[PDB]
């Protein structure tokens, strides 16, 4: 149904990272991360951030760009790997599916799970709040406040990823 | 060209603003009305979905304070239409 | 005085993008520090109502206050307006 | 590497750990984690050879291993709270995560698989930074957090750490692997008494860090990197072997040296509280310890081992090399124990 | 749900026209066929060998770039601050470093392709 | 807690069991790291999203900075692997303690 | 931990106001200035009750002067209302600026036919006080009583009796 | 202490730099020809490339 | 552990299993003292083949002076023995 | 922290998000902003221990306000016992809830 619209991609979610956690070659391992990336971009979504939710795919967009490169470049063999070619990969990506349909078997039929926390079935639906916000977004409001409040926060990660500049053009001089 | 304009459209939006200003004291009153009569309905009808079950008090808080807690989605709409919650809930997300 | 216009006539033939960069980025800094319209800026952020206006209890001494919308009492946009 | 970069780069590494420390917001804690990270291995790789890069890639896998456990912890702490400040975790869950993540931090066994690798494969320099700073960070966190640490985790790894301390360091030669197993094992007392008294914590950590500065500036002004290029010191710095010899006696505990003072202290606290088995466990433990520190100086003060001809030419010139605070930190390293109840200053 | 329905059609509609093309059309297969392509004479090893990267480091820059517009984006809304003299300060503070992050790379020849 | 975060959480351990159990390739691991950073960041959105913590909001975006700046990093220590053996398996990194 | 006490089906009635969002919002202006007091005297105690249920009797107060506001408006700008609404209604944003025609000719009515003055730019969002006979209430937020302070140590410092007291050491 | 897996254990390098090792990755060969535009039909241009 | 040592007994199984699997010479009569050409007779190019298994067998390379006496399996044996130093 | 330089020097660098009833922009309260405020009015100054013991109530009402466990329970309870009365064809909806 689509009350459950943020559950099911939340199952997506979870293939994605069960797709490249078998490791099969970083070819195919960078496309389970970007399929799971545009899938938690619309958990996100749903939950009232759309600027959160394209920004982190917007972001993994570009980054998975840079590791397809370096795939060709320094972890490419003759024969790339894929989730049939392996019973050590298979092995793996069965497990982790299996794993998540017994969660989604007990959670949609118990509708009550307890692994280390206890979690409920009825539906995401039913935390949601109900009164409007104002004239605006909330999470616009807040992203806003990084430079009025966050003064702190701009110093330590303007100057952070300076030194990543910086750092990575050591690292890789060599000689 | 581009300074006044804009300089302008500050001065549209605080017009936009006060209108939404002068009404929201009759919106606040329409939404009070509207919870507290789903509230009462949903108890009304929990009454006849527990009136069997031995430790049970209708209507009973969760919290320990007396307190107005505002209800959340669930509460609201315990029961209500499937279509009606739909929109309820990611109504205006989804709304495009 | 004879180095200063040596320098910049060299790069001007040889980086003129850098120095219409350098040009650009310098007066961002610097204008903002002396325009008069600065304070303006910052005053109409503070005119815009997102919130309610929560009105306040008359305890009988608040003659700053207004006690309607359409009283002289209170701040005015009139500024604004010729602005 | 340009020396106004290696400032900038060391700058950045006690920011980390300053941010750390003054923090009041588990956001900043983590970022001051990474950013010590990320200035950190620049200076493993500061000669680039094949055993400085295994040693900075296995370094860079264990601390972000550990900094997405850290940030798992930071989440399901505001969850259950709805707040960030940097205090007692409000879950059992969260509690068990931070701790684990703070122990490979560390280096506390079982985590501590890495620390003999990492040392060995950069410069003594380098090895100085990563086992003494880089333990101030980690360690302002557990002062913090200790009340809501499980009891029985935390002295399971100090119990795993003194054992596998003490074990370690029995089979090794290298002198870069003896002091990252004397560092494990260190570890183990300061984490041990920290439930029941963090001042003796910091006491621990401070005697810890000057007596292992003092070893590894020993070792620097020689270049000597093994156990027979130790033993030739006796041929050229005679009272370097000299002092060798007091700051590894110290190490090992034995009285009346300052290395004594933190165990002596560590054991008070815990019998007041009614630990009587656990300390003496501790104690007669650490005879491990003072076994491999005292064939350093059968082989480096106690005997004279061959040497060789080429040694002749270099009576000829004098010690070179900086040897920063060398002096100081000898005498405050053997000779601190009449002080003892200087240690009120700690709280 | 309007946004679905649009995603859901515009991939629906290329994936008929993809079936359409391997159905629709008289095939003729065989070994030669498939080959790969390298202008008439066989290929010398495979496609899958390494493939150097001679900007690599331009590369890793990228990275570090791409996140400044995560931090960029918002000045729009940062702009409607009743503190702006902190606003613009800070703006112009994470603008003003990542030039001179540029500007380090450029001049240490880190835009330079390697060899 | 909702049925989602069991899914999330969920998430975050296949990525973390999937880093701690390395196959042969230093690049398949370091996408975990990148993986339970998504988790984190999803995770974090949710939290901070549902109960209105404004400021908060702030929160995840820096979160995806430094979840570059080890990707960045982490990329930087492969290239400098492979150069050494031309390969960026992790069985090649088996000089120390051996 | 106790029952929670709604009121009934018939506490929550009242004659409801029925027009559109584009009638409000082409009439807010002038509404906001003649139904100002039984509404900000409203907004008042909703904020300092902060319970739906203590401020009902001064919602239906506003649902009164928001209808008997339209009747006017009803009675003598019937018709010059009608058709400016109508314009604002037409488009998507209900933009204002595009309806300042049939604005004049609304203001114009109820400025002559009631003596309605339209409110000043940045009037509305004024911070008003309104004065009411409700007493002020105390504790809102239902709070228990916070737990009494640790007792306060005092008394002029003196040095530590025989010293640190560690062992042997006699200082 | 000596064991039947640490036999084969040798001490590390002096220095700690390990001698580099022998001919690892060879440049990609590629075909610029003859069928190709620039190739003016008839030249079977063999390359090799680094990238 | 330290891999069990070459003894001139475990080099000859070797010898004479590499030459087995060959298909030109005999099993019948093919003897540890038996000669390629004569015995056997095989030709210079089949005595080519059979150095070229003996170093897949031993791993390690032959020079073509050193090939042109190893005229029957014994000196194959004492070669490897050479080579390796098992003087067993 | 371990060292508070924040409170020598009176500087706030991150006091101002550590909690979610801070002053937040255009004055947006959280969802459990009012909980959090008395589980820290109560437990201000006492001390951990004591806070411990004595504010035990403010803290649990906040733990509901926040993953709502206490509440998701009763209703569910509630559509348990629904769907089996509304099985054997004796619960009749009521006439909103659908129509
Ligand atoms: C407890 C209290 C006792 C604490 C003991 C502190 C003393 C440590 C032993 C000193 C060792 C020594 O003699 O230096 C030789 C040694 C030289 O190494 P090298 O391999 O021959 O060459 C280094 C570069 O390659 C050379 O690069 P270059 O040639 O291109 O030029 C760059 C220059 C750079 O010069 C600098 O050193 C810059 C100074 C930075 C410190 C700033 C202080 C705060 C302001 O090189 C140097 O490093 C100068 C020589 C080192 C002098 C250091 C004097 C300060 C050390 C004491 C302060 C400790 C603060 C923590 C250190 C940072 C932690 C990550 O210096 C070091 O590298 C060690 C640095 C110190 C790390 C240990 C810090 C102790 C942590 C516990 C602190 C407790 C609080
Ligand atoms: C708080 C107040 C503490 C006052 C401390 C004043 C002395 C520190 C400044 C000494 C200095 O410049 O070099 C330190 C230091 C040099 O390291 P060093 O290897 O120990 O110097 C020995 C040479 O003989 C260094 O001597 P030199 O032959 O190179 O030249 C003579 C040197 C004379 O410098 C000296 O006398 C070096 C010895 C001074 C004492 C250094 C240790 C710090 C003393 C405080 C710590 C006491 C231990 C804690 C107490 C525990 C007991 C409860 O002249 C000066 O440096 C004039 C300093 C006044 C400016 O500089 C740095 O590492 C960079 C900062
Ligand atoms: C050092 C510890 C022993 C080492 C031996 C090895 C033992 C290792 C195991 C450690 C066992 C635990 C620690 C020891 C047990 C202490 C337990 C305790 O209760 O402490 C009470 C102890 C005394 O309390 P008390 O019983 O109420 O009063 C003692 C008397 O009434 C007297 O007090 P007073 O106030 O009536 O008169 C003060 C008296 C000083 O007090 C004494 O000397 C005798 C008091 C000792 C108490 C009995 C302890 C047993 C050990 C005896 C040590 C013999 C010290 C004399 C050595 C020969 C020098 C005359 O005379 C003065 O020196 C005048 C004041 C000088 C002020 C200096 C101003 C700054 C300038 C500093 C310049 C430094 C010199 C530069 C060198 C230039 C050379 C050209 O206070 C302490 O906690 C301090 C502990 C450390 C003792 C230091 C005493 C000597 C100070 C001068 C250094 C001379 C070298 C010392 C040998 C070190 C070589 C490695
Ligand atoms: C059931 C199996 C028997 C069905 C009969 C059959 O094989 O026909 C399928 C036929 C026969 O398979 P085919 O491979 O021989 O057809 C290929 C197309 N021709 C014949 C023109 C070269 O295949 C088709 O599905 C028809 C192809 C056109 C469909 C294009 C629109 C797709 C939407
Ligand atoms: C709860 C579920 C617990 C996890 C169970 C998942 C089992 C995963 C094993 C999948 C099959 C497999 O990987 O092969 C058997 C494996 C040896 O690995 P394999 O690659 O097959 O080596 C020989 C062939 N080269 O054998 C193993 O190593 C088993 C390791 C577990
Ligand atoms: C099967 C099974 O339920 O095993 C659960 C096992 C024990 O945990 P538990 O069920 O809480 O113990 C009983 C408490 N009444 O607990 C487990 O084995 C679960 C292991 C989870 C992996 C923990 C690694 C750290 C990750 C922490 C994030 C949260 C992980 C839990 C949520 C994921 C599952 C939904
Ligand atoms: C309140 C805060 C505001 C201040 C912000 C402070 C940060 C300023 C820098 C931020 C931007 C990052 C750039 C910094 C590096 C400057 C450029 C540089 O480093 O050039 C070095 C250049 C190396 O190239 P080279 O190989 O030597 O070729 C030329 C041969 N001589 O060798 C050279 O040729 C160097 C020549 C000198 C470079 C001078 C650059 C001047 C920059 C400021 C110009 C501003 C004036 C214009 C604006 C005024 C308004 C019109
Ligand atoms: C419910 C809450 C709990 C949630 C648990 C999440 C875990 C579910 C499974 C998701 C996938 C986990 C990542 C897969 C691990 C992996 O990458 O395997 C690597 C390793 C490679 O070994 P390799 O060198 O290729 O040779 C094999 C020869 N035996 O593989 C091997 O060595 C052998 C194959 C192992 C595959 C089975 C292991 C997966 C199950 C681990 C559960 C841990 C608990
Ligand atoms: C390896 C695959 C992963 C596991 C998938 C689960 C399959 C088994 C489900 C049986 C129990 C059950 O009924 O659960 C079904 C659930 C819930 O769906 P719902 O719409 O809320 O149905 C109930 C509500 N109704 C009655 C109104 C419709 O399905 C899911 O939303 C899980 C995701 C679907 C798969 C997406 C990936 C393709």
């Amino acid at each position: 149904m689509m009350l459950y619209i943020v559950f099911i991609l939340s199952v997506i979610f979870v293939m994605g990272f069960v797709g490249f956690s078998s490791k099969p070659s970083p070819i195919y391992g960078g496309l389970g991360l970007i399929v799971s990336g545009g899938v938690g971009c619309g958990i996100v979504l749903n939950f009232g951030g759309s600027f959160l939710g394209l920004m982190v795919f917007l972001i993994y967009l570009g980054g998975m760009m840079v590791v397809f490169g370096y795939t060709t470049a320094m972890a490419t063999e003759q024969y790339p790997e894929i989730w049939l070619s392996n019973k050590a990969v298979l092995g793996a990506f069965v497990t982790g599916l299996l794993m998540e349909f017994f969660m989604v078997y007990y959670v949609l039929k118990d509708k009550e799970v307890e692994v280390v926390f206890e979690f409920n079935g009825l539906g995401d639906w039913v935390i949601y709040d109900t009164g409007d916000s104002g004239f605006f977004s909330e999470e616009a409001m807040g992203i806003a406040a990084l430079y009025s409040y966050g003064t702190w926060l701009v110093i330590v990660t303007g100057w952070s990823l300076l030194i990543g500049v910086v750092v990575i053009m050591e690292i890789t001089r060599g000689n | 060209s581009m300074m006044k304009w804009n300089r302008e459209r500050r001065r549209l939006q605080i017009e936009d603003f006060e209108a939404r200003i002068a009404l929201m004291p009759l919106l606040q009153a329409e939404k009070d009305r509207r919870v507290l009569q789903m509230l009462r309905e949903n108890l009304e009808e929990e009454a006849t979905v527990m009136k069997d079950v031995p430790g049970w008090k209708v209507g009973e808080s969760v919290f320990h304070t007396t307190r107005w807690v505002t209800p959340m989605m669930g509460e609201l709409y315990g029961l209500r239409a499937s279509e009606e919650v739909l929109s309820a809930t990611y109504g205006f997300i989804w709304y495009t | 005085a004879e180095r200063v216009a040596a320098f910049l006539k060299n790069v001007w033939a040889k980086e003129p993008v850098l120095v219409a960069s350098f040009a650009i980025a310098g007066l961002a800094v610097i204008l903002p520090t002396l325009s008069p319209y600065t304070k303006y800026s910052l005053m109409i952020n503070r005119a815009t109502p997102y919130n309610y206006p929560v009105p306040l209890r008359d305890d009988g001494n608040m003659p700053d206050v207004p006690s309607h919308p359409q009283d002289p009492q209170g701040p005015s946009l009139e500024w604004l307006k010729r602005l | 590497m340009n020396p106004i970069i290696f400032i900038i780069i060391l700058l950045t590494i006690m920011l980390g750990t300053i941010i750390v420390m003054i923090s009041s917001h588990w956001l900043l804690v983590w970022i001051g984690f990474e950013m010590n990270m990320l200035a950190i291995i620049p200076i493993m790789m500061k000669n680039h050879n094949p055993r400085a890069t295994e040693a900075s890639t296995k370094y860079f896998l264990t601390q972000s291993t550990a900094s997405m456990l850290l940030m798992m912890a930071v989440i399901i702490n505001l969850m259950f709270s709805g707040q960030w400040t940097v205090m007692k975790l409000f879950n059992p869950m969260a509690s068990m995560l931070m701790t684990m993540a703070l122990a490979m931090k560390l280096g506390m066994a079982p985590f501590h698989f890495w620390v003999p690798e990492v040392t060995q494969g950069i410069p003594l320099s380098s090895g100085l930074i990563l086992l003494t700073w880089q333990k101030l960070a980690p360690m302002s966190v557990l002062y913090q957090i200790f009340p809501s640490i499980n009891l029985n985790l935390i002295l399971t790894l100090s119990v795993l750490s003194i054992l596998i301390g003490g074990w370690g360091g029995l089979n090794q030669t290298q002198l870069r692997k003896i002091m990252a197993y004397s560092s494990i094992a260190h570890m183990g007392w300061m984490t041990a008494v920290l439930p029941y008294n963090p001042t003796m914590t910091l006491l621990n950590l401070i005697i810890y860090i000057i007596m292992t500065s003092t070893m590894f500036t020993m070792f620097m002004a020689n270049s000597t990197t093994t156990t027979l290029s130790l033993s030739h010191t006796w041929n050229k710095t005679p009272i370097m072997t000299v002092l060798i010899l007091a700051t590894l006696l110290s190490m090992g505990g034995l009285p009346p040296l300052s290395g004594f003072m933190p165990k002596w202290m560590i054991i008070q606290e815990m019998t007041k509280n009614n630990s009587i088995i656990l300390p003496t466990f501790m104690a007669i433990t650490a005879l491990l310890n003072l076994y491999f520190y005292m064939r350093l100086t059968y082989s480096t003060t106690l005997t004279m081992f061959p040497s060789t001809n080429n040694m002749k030419m270099k009576w000829q010139f004098p010690l070179m090399k900086k040897m920063t605070f060398l002096p100081t930190m000898v005498v405050l390293s053997t000779m601190m124990l009449p002080l003892t109840p200087m240690l009120s200053v700690l709280e | 749900m309007n946004l679905m329905l649009a995603l859901l059609t515009n991939f629906t509609l290329a994936t008929l026209l993809v079936i359409i093309a391997f159905w629709l059309p008289q095939l003729n297969v065989y070994s030669e066929k498939t080959s790969p392509y390298e202008c008439g004479f066989d290929p010398m090893g495979s496609a899958r060998l390494p493939f150097s990267m001679k900007f690599f480091l331009v590369a890793i820059t990228f990275l570090l770039f791409d996140l400044e517009i995560a931090l960029l984006l918002p000045l729009p809304w940062a702009s409607q601050t009743a503190n702006l003299n902190t606003m613009l300060t800070m703006a112009l503070f994470l603008i003003i470093l990542l030039a001179v992050s540029l500007a380090y790379e450029w001049t240490q020849k880190g835009l330079e392709w390697t060899e | 807690m909702s049925m989602v975060y069991m899914n999330i959480m969920m998430a975050f351990t296949v990525s973390l069991v999937g880093l701690l159990m390395y196959r042969s390739h230093l690049m398949s691991s370091l996408l975990c790291l990148e993986g339970m950073m998504l988790s984190l960041f999803v995770m974090a959105a949710l939290t901070i999203l549902n109960s209105h913590f404004t400021l908060a909001s702030m929160m995840p975006i820096i979160l995806l900075v430094f979840a570059a700046c080890e990707a960045a990093l982490g990329l930087s220590l492969l290239v400098m692997v492979s150069n050494t053996y031309g390969t960026d398996y992790v069985q090649n990194l088996n000089l120390l303690q051996c | 931990p106790g029952i929670v006490e709604l009121p009934s089906l018939e506490d929550l009635k009242v004659q409801e106001v029925k027009v559109s969002s584009s009638v409000l919002k082409a009439a807010a202006h002038h509404y906001g200035a003649q139904c100002d007091k039984p509404n900000k005297e409203f907004m008042l105690c909703r904020w300092e009750e902060k319970d739906p249920r203590r401020c009902l009797e001064e919602g239906k107060l506003v649902n009164q002067c928001a209808l008997e506001f339209f009747r006017q408006i009803k009675r003598h700008c019937a018709e010059p209302f009608t058709e400016y609404w109508t314009c604002i209604d037409y488009s998507g944003l209900q933009l204002f600026r595009r309806c300042r025609k049939q604005q004049a000719q609304f203001d114009e009515c109820v400025l002559d036919k009631l003596g309605w003055v339209r409110p000043d730019l940045g009037d509305l969002s004024k911070v008003t006080k309104v004065k009411t006979d409700r007493p002020l209430p105390e504790n809102p937020y239902h709070s228990r009583a916070r737990p009494e302070p640790n007792p306060e140590v005092e008394g002029d410092l003196k040095p530590a009796r025989h010293g640190s007291r560690l062992f042997f050491w006699t200082m | 202490y000596p064991t039947k897996e640490t036999a084969h254990w040798k001490p590390p390098p002096w220095n700690d730099v390990d001698p580099p090792k022998d001919t690892l990755v060879s440049n990609l060969t590629l075909n610029f020809g003859p069928q190709h535009p620039a190739a003016h039909g008839v030249l079977r241009l063999v390359m090799e490339l680094s990238g | 552990s330290d891999a069990p040592p070459l003894t001139l007994e475990g080099i000859k199984d070797r010898v004479l299993y590499v030459l087995k699997l060959y298909d030109k010479i005999d099993p019948e009569k093919l003897s540890v003292n038996s000669h390629f050409m004569k015995d056997l007779g095989l030709d210079s190019l089949d005595q080519v083949e059979i150095i070229m298994a003996m170093e897949d067998e031993f791993g390690f390379e032959i020079p073509d002076i050193d090939a042109e006496k190893l005229m029957c399996p014994q000196e194959i044996v004492d070669y490897i023995a050479d080579k390796k130093d098992v003087y067993e | 922290p371990f060292f508070d330089v924040q409170k020598r020097l009176g500087v706030d660098l991150d006091r101002w998000m550590t909690i979610q009833s801070a002053e937040q922009p255009h004055k947006i309260p959280s969802r459990c902003h009012a909980f959090e405020k008395e589980w820290i009015e109560c437990a201000h100054g006492i001390g951990s221990i004591r806070a411990e013991k004595e504010c035990k109530i403010e803290f649990e009402d906040f733990r509901e306000c926040l993953l709502r466990q206490k509440t998701m329970k009763r209703l569910h309870a509630i559509r348990r016992q629904r769907e089996k009365l509304i099985k054997e064809g004796k619960y009749t909806p009521p006439p909103h809830h659908s129509g």
